[PDB]
């Protein structure tokens, strides 16, 4: 009953945040150029078939 | 002409507040050493500052 005679005001939350970072030794020939350059080809199509 | 003209005035007054407040902050970092790195999870707000 004592809510009728009183007022409470709450606030309350919580961040999370993470950076990582991973370098590689590479050629045009490496996975990860290619998966980028794949990734380039479906851009394109999904563009065209619009 | 003799006399007097007075009175009182008053205020009741029956506030009654609390406050609570918590906070932690863990923030983590790595360097190598000789190095140095710089972390800032925050903002920005503009100040006029000029000569």
């Amino acid at each position: 009953l004592g809510n009728l005679f009183k007022s409470t005001n709450f606030q309350s939350g919580n961040t999370d945040l993470v950076i990582l970072v991973t370098p590689r030794v590479v050629s045009a020939a490496s996975l990860e150029n290619i998966r980028q350059v794949s990734q380039a080809v479906e851009m394109k199509d999904e563009y065209r078939n619009t | 002409n003799f006399g007097i003209i007075t009175g009182v005035l008053s205020t009741i007054n029956f506030a009654l507040s609390n406050g609570d407040a918590y906070l932690i902050a863990n923030p983590q970092l790595s360097a190598r050493s000789g190095g140095r790195t710089d972390f800032l999870a925050g903002g920005q707000v503009p100040i006029l500052q000029a000569l």
